[PDB]
Order: C-alpha cells, then sequence, then structure tokens
RNA sequence: AAACUGCGAAUGGCUCAUUAAAUCAGUUAUGGUUCCUUUGGUCGCUCGACUUGGAUAACUGUGGUAAUUCU
RNA sequence: UGGUGACUCUAGAUAACCUCGGGCCGAUCGCACGCCCGGCGGCGACGACCCAUUCGAACGUCUGCCCUAUCAACUUUCGAUGGUAGUCGCCGUGCCUACCAUGGUGACCACGGGUGACGGGGAAUCAGGGUUCGAUUCCGGAGAGGGAGCCUGAGAAACGGCUACCACAUCCAAGGAAGGCAGCAGGCGCGCAAAU
RNA sequence: UCCCCUGCUCGGCGCCGGCCCGAAGCGUUUACUUUGAAAAAA
C-alpha cells in the first residue's frame, strides 16, 4: 500500500471478537487505543452484541453522544475505543459496572462487579525507564506513564493503581508460587500457581503453571499475568474459576444440567 | 467483495457402472417397495450410509482409550440412537457397520405415515404428505424425506386446516355443495 | 505538585536507602560470624 | 380471539425504551396489521398508542405463529430522538426530500461548474 | 449561503501485464531507523502587555478570449 | 542512580555550541459563574519541542520455488569480492566515491533460456502412496498505454495530482485549449466464451 | 506396574562445628524418537 491501513474485513477480525460471516463485508476497525489491534474488544460490538442495549451502529453512537458509558472512570464519546484486557466500564445511568476478564475458553465475557471493586485495576509495566534528572518512569501494558514508584518495581512484576489519583498502593512480586492469569495463544483463561521458571539467554522464556486440579500447563514470559499473592487473588474471578476442563467433563456436566432442567 | 455464503455440496453420487442388471433391479425394488420418486433418493441415502460407514471405520481403526475416539463414538451413537435406526441395547461402535440402507429408509416420514395408518397405500402416502394434510407437533410438513426422531414418531397428526382431520371442507365439496343449492334454490 | 511527590519520593528513598544499609550491615555481620567460627 | 405472549423483555434505561420480542397467536387467519399490534401493546403495557413501535414480522409455514419486534417508549419526543426516520414516515410524523439521486448529484457537478456566491444561482 | 483556514483525499474498488531465491510462506531482529492520529507523562526547572504589525478572501464595479472548474 | 544474556544503553559532572532558509518556554475559543481586599478560582475545546504506547511501514537472519545441458563454467578498474576513510540516506550496508589484495559462485546444476508463471491460505480426484489446477471475493506484492522526473503531505515516485516523449486521440476564427473506465453501467473490436 | 545401580560455590519439610536435601554456574556434539510453546480467519 501506499499508507497505513484503515478498513477491515469480516473474516480478517480475530476469532475473540466472535462475529457472524453474512451481515455485511466490513468490521469495525477501532481506534488508536491503549491495547493492540488483535487483543482488544470495542465498544460498539460490546454493546451491539454482549448487553444486547442496542441493535444498530448508529444507536450505541447515539448512546456514546448521549455520554453514558466510561472506560476507567472517564467519558469515552469514542464509539471503536479499544477496551482491552483488564479495564473497567462504568455507567453512570443504570448503575453497573463491568471489568473484562478472559474466561475458560479464549473470548472475553462478562463480569458484574461491586462499584467497591470498580475504584481500582491492575496493570502490568513492559519496561523500567529513568527520566531526565534521575526520575523513575513507568511504562505499563495499558500506555500509562507513572513517575516515581516504590523502588523495588522490576520488569515483570504487577502493580495496583487507583484511578482517581494514577498512584501505586501495593504491588505483587513476581515469585514462584503466586496465582496466575495468561493472557494469549492457545492457553488463555486458566488460574493456576507459578512452579517454575526458567531463563533463555537470547530467546524467550518459559514459565510453567500449575491449576489448582493438578493440571500443568507451560506460555511464554511475555504473556504472563499476576493477580494474586499466594493463591488470593486481588479481584473477582468469573464463573468456572479459570479450570479448562476437557470437552468429555464439559459434555458430562452439560447432560447433567440438562437432565436436572428437563 | 460481496457478503455471500459460496458453500454446498452434492449429497448423492453416480455409481461406476451405468448398466448392469442385479443393482438396477435391487435399486428399482427398493424405489417400487418405498414409494420414492427416482434413483437420485436411492442413492443419497446411500451415501449418507457411506459416509457414516466411513466415519465408523475411522473411529473404528483408532485404538481403544483415547479421548476423540470415545468422544466421537459416544456422539455418533448416541445420534444414531436417536434418530431411531439403533437399539440402546446395541450400544456397541463395532454394530455400526452392520447397518444396511432398508434400515435408514424405514425412519422417512412418508413410510412412517404408511405403517402408522394414516393413508391406504404409500403412494397415497406420498400424495398425503405432498398435500399438505398433516403435522409433526403442532406444525405441518410438506416434505417426504422428513427424517423422523424416536420421540418424534408418536406425535404425528393430522392438522387443523384439513378436512380429513377436522376442519373446514376443501374445494371440490364446497362446489358440490354450491351446485346442489343452486339446483335445488 | 512536583515539589510535594519530590518530597514523598525523598522519605520513601531515604527509608528504602537506611533499610538495604542495615541489611547489609547484617551481611557483613553473619560473615564476621562466619569467619570467626 | 387473537393473542399475543413476550419473550426477551428487558428495558434500557440508557435509552429510556423498552425492547421484547413478542410471539402472535392468529390461527385460522391472514396476518394481523401492525396497527392492532400496536394498539394491545398499548393496552397491556398501559401506554398511549402513539409511543409504539412495531417491526419486522416474519410469518411461519403453517399458519399460526408470526415473530415479531416491538418498542417501547416513555414520551413522544424522547421516542422522536432515537428513532429511525423510516418508521417515524411509517407512524406519518416524518417526511423526507422527494427528488433522486442522479440529479442531486449532477446538480452537485453543476455547483462545482462555477465558483462564488453564483454556486447556489446555477442550481436554481 | 458563499469564502478564507485546518483535515481526509496515499482508504476503498478493478486487473494479473512484468517478476523463477525475485514475490510469498513459517521462524526471527531493529541493542541499526521513521511513525499522522489515539492513550498516558511533561508543559514557574532557564536569572534576562488589561493584547502587536499589515496583507488577503468572500463582496462591489469595470474586462478580454471562439473555447477550460481560465483570470 | 537503573536495566539487559550482552553498549560506545539511560542517567551524573565538566568546556563550548545552539544554525536568522532559526528548537520549546499558549498575543486562541465556548459555557456556567464566583469568593475574598485591584488581585484570587471550576468544568472543556484547539495547538505544542519531546518521551512511551498504538496503526504500521521499511531493511535483514535460517529454510522452502515449474521445465530445460541442442546453456558447462559465470561476474570484474562500466563494482563483481572484501578492507579502510567518507558522500548520501531516516538508519546497517559497494547504495555510491578515492586507494588497496585478486577475489565471489558452480557438476550439490551456478550461469543462460522458456513459461499458456502473481505467491499462499485452497479446489478436483483419491484404499494407501500420488496427479492436475489456483485470474477469482481473505492475506501480501505490482500497475493504471509504456518507460522518466517531481510538488504538497507524517505517509505517493499518487496517475479520478503535475510535468517530457512516442503511439493514439477531442474542439478549433488555425492563434491555441483540453485527456487517459485493468471503478460502476454501457459501446466498438476480439473470440467457442461471459448481465441493467 | 513401580524405587535404585551423573560429580564439585550459595541456602529450608528438619536436629545436636557433624547428617541430608534444594539452588545464580558446568558436564562430546548430530540425526531419529516423545512431549510443550507459538503457528490468522473462511
Amino acid at each position: 500500500a501506499r499508507g497505513p491501513k484503515k478498513h477491515l474485513k469480516r473474516v480478517a477480525a480475530p476469532k475473540h471478537w466472535m462475529l457472524d460471516k453474512l451481515t455485511g463485508v466490513f468490521a469495525p476497525r477501532p481506534s488508536t487505543g491503549p491495547h493492540k489491534l488483535r487483543e482488544c474488544l470495542p465498544l460498539i460490538i460490546f454493546l451491539r452484541n454482549r448487553l444486547k442495549y442496542a441493535l444498530t451502529g448508529d444507536e450505541v453512537k447515539k448512546i456514546c453522544m448521549q455520554r453514558f458509558i466510561k472506560i476507567d472512570g472517564k467519558v469515552r464519546t469514542d464509539i471503536t475505543y479499544p477496551a482491552g484486557f483488564m479495564d473497567v466500564i462504568s455507567i453512570d445511568k443504570t448503575g453497573e459496572n463491568f471489568r473484562l476478564i478472559y474466561d475458560t475458553k479464549g473470548r472475553f465475557a462478562v463480569h458484574r462487579i461491586t462499584p467497591e471493586e470498580a475504584k481500582y485495576k491492575l496493570c502490568k509495566v513492559r519496561k523500567i525507564f529513568v527520566g531526565t534528572k534521575g526520575i523513575p518512569h513507568l511504562v505499563t501494558h495499558d500506555a500509562r506513564t507513572i513517575r516515581y514508584p516504590d523502588p523495588l518495581i522490576k520488569v515483570n512484576d504487577t502493580i495496583q493503581i487507583d484511578l482517581e489519583t494514577g498512584k501505586i498502593t501495593d504491588f505483587i512480586k513476581f515469585d514462584t508460587g503466586n496465582l496466575c492469569m495468561v493472557t494469549g495463544g492457545a492457553n488463555l483463561g486458566r488460574i493456576g500457581v507459578i512452579t517454575n521458571r526458567e531463563r533463555h539467554p537470547g530467546s524467550f522464556d518459559v514459565v510453567h503453571v500449575k491449576d489448582a486440579n493438578g493440571n500443568s500447563f507451560a506460555t511464554r514470559l511475555s504473556n504472563i499475568f499476576v493477580i494474586g499473592k499466594g493463591n488470593k487473588p486481588w479481584i473477582s474471578l468469573p464463573r468456572g474459576k479459570g479450570i479448562r476442563l476437557t470437552i468429555a467433563e464439559e459434555r458430562d456436566k452439560r447432560l447433567a444440567a440438562k437432565q436436572s432442567s428437563g | 467483495p460481496v457478503a455471500r455464503s459460496w458453500v454446498c455440496r452434492k449429497t448423492y453420487v453416480t455409481p461406476r457402472r451405468p448398466f448392469e442388471k442385479s443393482r438396477l433391479d435391487q435399486e428399482l425394488k427398493l424405489i417400487g417397495e418405498y414409494g420414492l420418486r427416482n434413483k437420485r433418493e436411492v442413492w443419497r441415502v446411500k451415501f449418507t450410509l457411506a459416509k457414516i460407514r466411513k466415519a465408523a471405520r475411522e473411529l473404528l481403526t483408532l485404538d481403544e482409550k483415547d479421548p476423540r475416539r470415545l468422544f466421537e463414538g459416544n456422539a455418533l451413537l448416541r445420534r444414531l440412537v436417536r434418530i431411531g435406526v439403533l437399539d440402546e441395547g446395541k450400544m456397541k461402535l463395532d454394530y455400526i457397520l452392520g447397518l444396511k440402507i432398508e434400515d435408514f429408509l424405514e425412519r422417512r416420514l412418508q413410510t412412517q405415515v404408511f405403517k402408522l395408518g394414516l393413508a391406504k397405500s404409500i403412494h397415497h402416502a406420498r400424495v398425503l404428505i405432498r398435500q399438505r394434510h398433516i403435522r409433526v407437533r403442532k406444525q405441518v410438513v410438506n416434505i417426504p424425506s422428513f427424517i423422523v426422531r424416536l420421540d418424534s414418531q408418536k406425535h404425528i397428526d393430522f392438522s387443523l386446516r384439513s378436512p380429513y382431520g377436522g376442519g373446514r371442507p376443501g374445494r371440490v365439496k364446497r362446489k358440490n355443495a354450491k351446485k346442489g343449492q343452486g339446483g335445488a334454490g | 505538585k512536583n515539589k510535594e511527590e519530590a518530597a514523598e519520593y525523598a522519605k520513601l528513598l531515604a527509608k528504602r536507602m537506611k533499610e538495604a544499609k542495615e541489611k547489609r550491615q547484617e551481611q557483613i555481620a553473619k560473615r564476621r560470624r562466619l569467619s570467626s567460627l | 380471539t387473537v393473542t399475543i405472549r413476550t419473550r426477551k423483555f428487558m428495558t434500557n434505561r440508557l435509552l429510556q425504551r423498552k425492547q421484547m420480542v413478542i410471539d402472535v397467536l392468529h390461527p385460522g387467519k391472514a396476518t394481523v396489521p401492525k396497527t392492532e399490534i400496536r394498539e394491545k401493546l398499548a393496552k397491556m403495557y398501559k401506554t398511549t398508542p402513539d409511543v409504539i413501535f412495531v417491526f419486522g414480522f416474519r410469518t411461519h409455514f403453517g399458519g399460526g405463529k408470526t415473530t415479531g419486534f416491538g418498542m417501547i417508549y416513555d414520551s413522544l419526543d424522547y421516542a422522536k430522538k432515537n428513532e429511525p426516520k423510516h418508521r417515524l414516515a411509517r407512524h406519518g410524523l416524518y417526511e423526507k426530500k422527494k427528488t433522486s439521486r442522479k440529479q442531486r448529484k449532477e446538480r452537485k457537478n453543476r455547483m462545482k461548474k462555477v465558483r462564488g456566491t453564483a454556486k447556489a444561482n446555477v442550481g436554481a
């Protein structure tokens, strides 16, 4: 091409956006934001296909001009604003808050939270930057630049920010034996405990996470996310508690629920 | 670029030998016995049973105590029991290969109407299905190639808007009644 | 904001440097203990 | 003798509207028009029959069932704001300009033909 | 309305002519560069007027060429 | 001070520089209003030298391309190979200059030629192995008759932007003026062959 | 079916400088065999 790409087709969309195949030729390309193009959830698809509040793409922009949707506590008038992982969506009119946590399968899922849980948000730092006259800086995974943290913050460990002031309350050290979230790739949405970490110089490092039922799997170091100290989390888990049960056990529990329901 | 489907496939297969006596007689006997229209329908049923047998042989090729073999075998076995051509006593994967095409032709709607007792002959059953006189669970069917399930065999009955099952009289009866009232007054 | 926030980083950096210095003092005290035993 | 049942009923305070999937039962009769459907939805919701909007009624094979959608508002102006204009034209409350696209495009090129205040004059 | 200004017009649409380690495909690197817009930071950190200048559009009037989205 | 498996990394100090075809350090706008003795304040919009993030783009690493020997050796002071110092480029680099040594690839098929060759995800056929096609809606590359050059702009060698040539071609008081449907319809030509 | 026939600088399931276990770091390289990661959708 001669410049940046601007349109997006239906089947060029990622599967976790997870639309149909015959309603149009184009899919909503998100605007530029804190998250990547692939792993993000736009506001238009969320309001049109998850809560079923609106049916048509003009109704959601009418909502956004009505100033009822806030992402991370600030009113967002952008219709294709990318709301990615670990984000809080607050609606002032109806009075409910939503937090985007991956469920047991590789897709975003709704999670109704209390307002007392809706004042904080976790972040993963990408790199540590020292400023002009020795200012310690932050590079989070949500493009938030924070000045002067606690001096124990490292490359991999996660932080907690307060939404109103943008400052660190408490942090979780990345050690073997802490609770885990996986974001990306095949193993996406599994709750486990970090057990072993191996260093590969010149290439990507791989970790090993053991689930609560004894299942173990490996993910890359760049796709890791710590949510809790020990086995106790800091947020509210969705339904299923991140197990990735097999399709035979899923068939068994589905047929048991269908037989019990009648 | 237009937003269509572009997905379709054939449901019947043409045999390699066009003219020999025995298979022609066997297909012609099946067409006459079950009152079908042409050879394409029995070729379609043979194609479906061939695909089911190929899937069963592919599952029986894979060794015991595997997750996907047990999963697909139980799924195909449950579907083949629920369609009505198997029994719960014969709940095994190695009995799929012993099936014949007449068992698949038994669960057709035309022969089910003929065997239930709602029509005189099987051709009368077919021209009853094409006529929209019956229903399957408060919903009419017009297509004679309506495969039924084990729980759906009991619920078949005449439709509401039909003179056979109680309703408005047809066109010829109303025409004859109008002719009688014209001749009487 | 710049002045006050530099003041809490001054206090936190002083406390962390004091903790690191006393930890290193305990480390060399343990080193002298193992060298003397 | 026709009956109406409700399904997937939910309200939107942020759209000041109520949304549901209605089920229409008309056995032994043709498809009922939307005005009687609107008057019945006005009856069972205790609402005036002016903010009642229904659309998309597809008839099943055999007769007796027809699945449609209904839209319930609170007031007239809040209904008039967040509405597609074709349903307002079906209700008769909106009128669109009656000209076709070819003469609009040709008239736009005639405004492209000249420059100044006469651009409005050449388009008549 | 018209017009000055900033923006987008480098997206989309059509075709397969050139091209045989070229294109492309999987795996990698920019610790060897650029990056509109969006998001977040910085915007009294420097030791020396309670608002400045004249030009142009649109507009009015006078014109040319046989002819241009010409002047 | 801080980090990486690894700096001539970030940071610290010193001595200067800082380009008038010239880095920043708000001569902008809307709404609702105010407290305290002229000074003192809220919620936004637009712009901004930088820093990270985002959409990318670009140049590289390893591996994988149809047929042909009636193509056996190929390239090189007209750069082919490497070194050094530079120009230029947004950066690495024979990309290109000045000087050096004679190098680099190949019987493991280089080189040359042909292609009725866009590549791939794919399609047909199919016991198992295979054979043929892939212009075609998704991804990437290329072009708007063919080469060449350029402005603006962050991003184009853009063609529904400009400029030079030839082939073709419109109007014309003969002086000049105006163009590129391999976009949607449609016409001619072509051909077994393809729509308002 | 299952436990056993790889060795020298730091530290926790445990005791009274002695026992063992665990680790920042090392052990001839290839093919092949098995598992794990990443490998766009249709």
